[PDB]
This record gives C-alpha cells, structure tokens and sequence, in this order.
C-alpha cells in the first residue's frame, strides 16, 4: 500500500470534440501513476561491422496500463451533426518495459 | 472545497482522493464507517477476493468530485466478481451477506448515464 | 550524493569476437544506473475516427547516456584474421523520456 | 577479494566501488589520503569545476578491479579541463598547484594499452 507505487487512479472528466462545437458529456475515467521499483540502466554493444548503431542496450520498467477496456459515446453538435467518441476505461496497471 | 478527505487509513491510498459523507449505506461520519469496515477485517486477511477491500471502501467512503454532486461508487460486475468469492466464507462465521451490499442497487456498469468504478473482475 | 539517482558507473570487461576465435583484449567501460526521480504515467485519449489505435498518453523518465564518445579496437583472430571492434564510452548519464 | 573498499565518505558513491593503496600519490592508508582531501574541501565548495571533487578522488583513492592487478585513475584531459578552472583560484590563497597532480603523468586517453576514466571536460 505504498502511494508511491505504480497504480491506478480515478477521475472524472468532460470529453468534448476539440474543433467542432458540442455538447459536453462528463465520464468517468482512470490513469495509471507511479515509481515502478526496478532500477532503469543502459550499457555499450559491440559491433564489428563498418556500421554500429547499435549503441546500447538499456532497460526501464515504465508504468502502464495492463488491462484496458474499450468505450465509446455519441456526442450531439450544433446544426445537424451528432458526434461518436471511442476511449480506454483502463482497469489495472503494471510496470512493464519501456520498449516492448 | 465541494468533497472530504478519506480519514480511514484501511480505506487510504487506493484510486481516488476525497470522499463525502453521508454514506450510500447512511453512515453519517468516517469514523462509525470505519467501524463496520473493522468487522470485515477478518475477512479480508483470509483473502477470498483480492479486489474485496477496495470494494467496500468504494461503498462506504464513496468516491466523491467537485465536478459534479452526485457520488461514485463500484459497479455490480466488480462486487459479484467479488461476491461469489466471499459469500461462501461469510456463510462461514454463519454470516448472511448483507442486504447493504445487495449488487442489485450498483449500476450495471460505467457510463455518461451512469459512473462507477469497474474491476478486473467483471460481470453482467 | 544519492546512490539511488541515474548516474555513470564504472568497470571493466574484456572484449572478445562473440563466432570467431581471438584474442580478448581488456577494455573499461561505463554503464547509466539509477532511479530517475520523475514519476511515470498514461492516461487515455479520445479519437472521433472509426479507427482508434492512439490508446494512450505516457511519459516516463528512463536513465541514458547523455554524452558518449565512440571507441573502437582491433583483434586478431587465429589464423590470418584480425577484426576490428566498435563500442561506446559513455561520458554523462541524464534521465531522458522513453519515447524521444 | 583483490580489491578494498572505498572508506572515505567524501568519495564515497562515485562510479566504482573499490578502491587499493597504497596511493598512486604514495598515501599507504586512506585514511590519510582522507586527511589530504580534507585540505581541497574549500576548493571544492567554490565550485571551480563541477568535476573536481570526482577527479580527486580518482587521484587519491583510484578505482580498482579484481579483472586486473592495475590501479585505474584520471586521463589527462579531465584533469586539464578541471586543471585550468581551478589552477587561478588555487593561486589565490596564494597555492601552487602540486606537482602531485601534475597532469603529464597521467595518459592522455583511455585505452587498451592504458586505461583511465574520462569526464565531459576534455582535452588532448
Ligand atoms: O445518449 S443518452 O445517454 O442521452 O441516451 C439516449 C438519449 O440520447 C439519444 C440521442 O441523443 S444523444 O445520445 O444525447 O446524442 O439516444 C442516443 O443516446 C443513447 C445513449 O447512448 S449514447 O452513448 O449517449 O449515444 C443511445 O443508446 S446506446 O448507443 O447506448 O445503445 C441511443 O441509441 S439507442 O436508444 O440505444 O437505440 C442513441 O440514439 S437514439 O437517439 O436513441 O436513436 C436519445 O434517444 S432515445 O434513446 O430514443 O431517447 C435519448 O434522449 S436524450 O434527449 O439524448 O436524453
Ligand atoms: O594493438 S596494440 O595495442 O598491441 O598496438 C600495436 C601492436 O599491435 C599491432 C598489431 O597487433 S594487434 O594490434 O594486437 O592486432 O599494431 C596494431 O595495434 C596498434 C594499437 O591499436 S589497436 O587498437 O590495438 O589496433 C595500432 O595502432 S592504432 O590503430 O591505435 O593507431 C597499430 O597501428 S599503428 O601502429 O598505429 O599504425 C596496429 O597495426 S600494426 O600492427 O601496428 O600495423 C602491432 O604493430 S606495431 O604497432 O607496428 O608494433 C603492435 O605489436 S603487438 O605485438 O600487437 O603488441
Ligand atoms: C436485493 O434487492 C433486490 C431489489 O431491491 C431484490 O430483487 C433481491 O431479492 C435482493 N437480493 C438479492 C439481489 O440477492
Ligand atoms: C610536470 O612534470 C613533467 C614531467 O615530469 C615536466 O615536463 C613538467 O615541467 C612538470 N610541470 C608541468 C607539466 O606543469
Ligand atoms: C489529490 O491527489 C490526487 C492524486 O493523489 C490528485 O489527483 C489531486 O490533484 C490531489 N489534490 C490536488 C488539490 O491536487
Ligand atoms: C558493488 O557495487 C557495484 C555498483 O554499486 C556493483 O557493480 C558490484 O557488483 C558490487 N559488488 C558486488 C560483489 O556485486
């Protein structure tokens, strides 16, 4: 139970379309915070080729969603158009790596 | 401003910050609510589900926003993830499961109709 | 002075051809280690297209080398074959974002 | 094993763990090498160089590894590009700069056939 660790939080928000002009809808909603424990490094690679890149390999445990399930809702715009929006409820975190 | 702080350590540090009294049971002030949650302390240290805490803390300290004045509490799918689980164990200690948490109130899920906080334990 | 932060380490390995058979030839290297400070998160994000993908929006504070100067050696191989090698010292670490 | 750890707090936390006397300087015990870097601690707190404090402590208990019977400190261009930076102010209260830390003696690179540490301030 440590307030540091990586987590879900809860909040509540108003999605309305960024360009059009429409009637907010207030949904609920979740983001994953904290200080995954496991320390990040990266070290040098050798190549023996002409080329490298290859410059490091380095790791680095991010904080992200692991189960996420998908929304959507229609929104009502001025004059005719009525509008679909489509988001992620998230439903748990994890520490995962930064790159895969 | 509008919304309370949580004072029930148990119910401390999980997703949300702030609550507002009076319960969605009726408990008039944290602290006759952090007694009930006491009783169930037992419980939870048998670990029927791993989600049950977070659950009562959902309905007896209820999320709370300024955004708006109504409260958030856990949705059904989420308690009968939980309730099965535990409604066994709680017929140990010859225990009825209480009217209280009866999973017919809790909205059935999450949406601009209606907020409630969800699990990775679901259901209809 | 915090053992914790992102930082550079020092040691030593030997670097030998991984397929061929050679000579090892003993170099000093330094590695990134530590905690960088910045929490992490993500937090979701609303498309209007039919499509989605856009899931979410993260950040995370990874450690990395800020400043690194190429090195290079070369290796002889039994045989006729002598191999050149290529690598990175890495002289600052900083806490970079994951994703840039 | 080989190797001995790093004893003076001041040095403490720095790439490398280890460290062997006696002292590239000729110090035998850290302890007075200790006493030596005290000497350098105004230095230090003026902030001529950021690098400073590491390359002293590079001089005076240099890195040491089991891989090797070698002691590892400083190349040349860190000691310069902290050399030039602090050489002045060492003459203000009114000090020479030691031959001790006569930047010759140390390699100008790190290398196979030579191995010392580097820092962004460098030189040839
Ligand atoms: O949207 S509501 O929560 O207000 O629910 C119904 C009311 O919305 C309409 C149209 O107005 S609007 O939705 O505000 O743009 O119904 C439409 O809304 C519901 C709710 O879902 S949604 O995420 O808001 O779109 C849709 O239901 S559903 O998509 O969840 O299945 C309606 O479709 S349906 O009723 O399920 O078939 C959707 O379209 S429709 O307008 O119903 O054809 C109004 O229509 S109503 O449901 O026939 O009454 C409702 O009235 S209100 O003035 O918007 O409150
Ligand atoms: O490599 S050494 O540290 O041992 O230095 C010179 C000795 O290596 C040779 C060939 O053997 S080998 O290098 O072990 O394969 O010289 C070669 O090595 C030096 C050192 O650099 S390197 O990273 O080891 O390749 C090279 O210098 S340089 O590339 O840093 O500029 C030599 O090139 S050069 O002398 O600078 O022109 C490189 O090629 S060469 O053999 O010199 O033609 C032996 O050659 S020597 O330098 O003429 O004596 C040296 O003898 S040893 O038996 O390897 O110790
Ligand atoms: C809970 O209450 C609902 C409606 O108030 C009722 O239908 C049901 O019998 C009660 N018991 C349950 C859901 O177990
Ligand atoms: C340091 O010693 C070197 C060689 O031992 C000598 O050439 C030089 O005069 C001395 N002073 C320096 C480098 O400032
Ligand atoms: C209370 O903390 C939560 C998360 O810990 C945060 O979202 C909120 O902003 C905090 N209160 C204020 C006034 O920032
Ligand atoms: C000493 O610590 C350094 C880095 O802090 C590490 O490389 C080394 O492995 C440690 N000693 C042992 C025996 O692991």
């Amino acid at each position: 139970s440590d307030p540091r660790r990586c987590m879900r939080h809860h909040y509540v928000d108003s999605i309305s379309h960024p360009l059009y002009k429409c009637s907010s809808k207030m949904v609920l909603l979740a983001r994953c915070e904290g200080h995954c424990s496991q320390a990040s490094r990266s070290e040098p690679l050798v190549s023996f080729s002409t080329v490298l890149k290859q410059p490091f390999r380095s790791s680095c445990h991010c904080c992200r969603p692991q189960t996420s399930k998908l929304k959507a809702l229609r929104l009502r715009c001025s004059g005719g158009m009525r509008l679909t929006a489509t988001y992620r409820y998230i439903l748990s975190c994890h520490c995962e790596e930064c790159n895969s | 401003r509008r919304c309370d702080p949580i004072r029930i350590s148990m119910c401390q540090n999980l997703g949300y910050n702030v609550t507002k009294m009076p319960n969605l049971v009726g408990h008039e002030l944290q602290t006759d609510a952090e007694l009930q949650l006491t009783t169930f302390t037992p419980l939870i240290q048998y670990g029927c589900s791993s989600q049950l805490q977070f659950f009562l803390c959902s309905v007896y300290v209820p999320m709370c926003t300024e955004k708006i004045n109504i409260p958030i509490g856990p949705c059904g799918g989420m308690c009968l993830s939980v309730k099965r689980r535990c409604e066994p164990v709680l017929k140990e200690f010859g225990f009825a499961w209480p009217e209280s948490l009866n999973c017919s109130k809790f909205p059935p899920q999450n949406d601009h109709n209606h907020m409630c906080m969800e699990g990775p334990g679901d259901e209809e």
